[PDB]
């Protein structure tokens, strides 16, 4: 565990009246505030592989760089998507799930079956719940389902010219930035449904990936059983210092 | 800790001392104005 | 915005932009591209052909069914 | 099963605008969002029609790239076009464009 | 013909593993595939002419 | 009060509102006289001579 | 708060949205009194003097 302290909020001092002025009260209330801790620690993640040496004599081609692939990128798949949407019961919660539990998921007009699409003021109003967490603009990152990026594209707002600049859809293509703020596009957002979600705006400072192990191999050959097993393992979590600065939309229910 | 040769807690801790502070709401109608020294009541 | 009492001043079809603006009759019930544009929900961004393009369809998907 | 089928018509009516070109990427999918790893290839009478296009044709809703002003609609949402002729004939059904990946 | 392999979908890593330390389980649940061949063919095409 | 003139992004910065006199009208000067004849039905508003 | 004037196609670098005091009007210096008469039914809002 890493426990950083958070230093207390703020106290307010007493407006002292005449009354008062030399009677102890003179001097207000006391302002104290306690130190409170935040902690951190870390899930584990792992795979395992066997090539058993028959095959690799059987088959044709070695058959070893895919396990390696294969089990580096699913730490990568499964980081991904648990940091996206993790139950948080056992994997990271994410930036999904940790906005649905700080009533953050901001419904919105946004419609699945189509009908309204996701246009760029439905991304961007979702700006207001991250709240004060949201006015600077340059510390923010917007994430957006690829459904969205295609909406955000025929979005009739972004194109023209004379309603963005020379960055207009019709004239360009490929929407990049939305009200200021960068759009990134990502597919792991869960799929298009009423509610569901398709874009969240993360206040990036607040969130650390506590690490604690990285991601390392190791072949334990298995004689005996004729196999070498590769055991890929790792450990990282995604959590955040303070309870706000993610606000995710969700297609209208 | 799951394995032979464990340790009591807090030691299984970093403790940092890092002292981290939210956003804190801005203040702005403070210092905007002007002061009038006044030295009588 | 209000195609129907248009209608009493032109007809059927519209002017061409110059005269809907400049009649009179018209300015009380639209007046200038501002009112048009707003009522369209355009913006001053959309080319003004095409708040009035879009103004003349309206007029004409508007008009009493007959 | 990508024939995305527009609402354009044969026999004018509506023309082929532009903005139905590109509608045509989703259908591509995960594969479509990159947009320069893509190719559009038109048919003729849908180059002359997406000339006639209320949308590209103003230095406003375009830029200097409009058509009153320049006559070629040489990028359309994005995406180079490239005209050829060999389509098949237009009539119903029939294909305008196709997007692929090379 | 030409036969490519092509990897198959994401496995996905145990996200778990626990309190289990130490145990079988720490190692997760295999990430396993199957490579999907895929064909290729040539058709050929002539003409002809008599100077 | 043409609605047509009062734009700069209409004309140019020749337009009405930024400037208030129409001075140039599609490519010809504008020269004002009032010895027309006094507006009635019918009447003459404008001349273009080819001087 | 004339919608005519607030924009920068509606105007120029002098629009409202971008600046806030409407200093030109269609040609026409903008200068406010006060000293015209209250405003009611009737009343007078501009005069346009002739110097």
């Amino acid at each position: 565990i890493l426990t950083m302290l958070v230093e207390p909020d703020a106290g307010k001092a007493t407006w002292v009246a005449a009354s008062t002025y030399g009677t102890d009260t003179t001097t207000g209330e006391e302002v104290k505030g306690a130190l409170k801790e935040i902690h951190f620690s870390t899930y584990k993640l792992a795979a395992k592989s066997f090539i058993t040496d028959e095959t690799e004599e059987d088959a044709i081609f070695s058959l070893l760089p895919l396990l390696r692939k294969r089990l580096i990128e699913a730490h990568a798949v499964s980081i991904e998507e648990a940091f996206m949407t993790g139950d948080g019961s056992g994997k990271p919660k994410g930036l999904l799930t940790l906005a649905s539990e700080d009533s953050a998921k901001v419904v919105t007009e946004a419609k699945a079956d189509g009908s309204v699409l996701v246009t760029a003021k439905t991304i961007s109003k979702l700006r207001r719940k991250l709240g004060r967490h949201g006015l600077k603009l340059s510390k923010l990152v917007l994430i957006v389902s690829m459904d969205a990026y295609y909406d955000l594209l025929e979005d009739e707002e972004w194109q023209d010219v004379a309603q963005v600049g020379n960055d207009s859809v019709k004239l360009q293509g490929q929407v990049g930035r939305i009200y200021g703020l960068p759009v990134v596009v990502s597919e792991y957002f869960p799929a298009k449904a009423n509610s569901a979600e398709f874009a969240v705006i993360v206040y990036k400072d607040n969130f650390v990936m506590p690490r604690q192990r990285a991601v390392t191999v190791e072949r334990e050959r298995q004689a005996g059983k004729q196999r070498d097993a590769y055991y890929v393992t790792q450990r990282v979590n995604l959590q955040r210092y303070f309870a706000n600065g993610v606000v995710s939309g969700t297609y209208a229910a | 800790s799951s394995s032979v040769e464990v340790s009591s807690e807090s030691y299984e801790t970093i403790f940092s001392q890092r002292i981290i502070r939210d956003l804190q709401k801005e203040l702005v109608v403070g210092a905007l104005f002007e002061e009038l020294p006044m030295s009588s009541k | 915005i209000d195609y129907s009492g248009l209608r009493t001043i032109f007809g059927e079809k519209l002017p061409e932009s110059h005269i809907f603006f400049a009649t009179v009759a018209a300015h009380k019930y639209v007046p200038s591209y501002a009112f048009l544009r707003r009522e369209l929900g355009l913006s001053s961004a959309h080319t003004n052909r095409k708040v009035w393009k879009k103004f003349v369809e309206a007029y004409g998907k508007a008009i009493p069914p007959a």
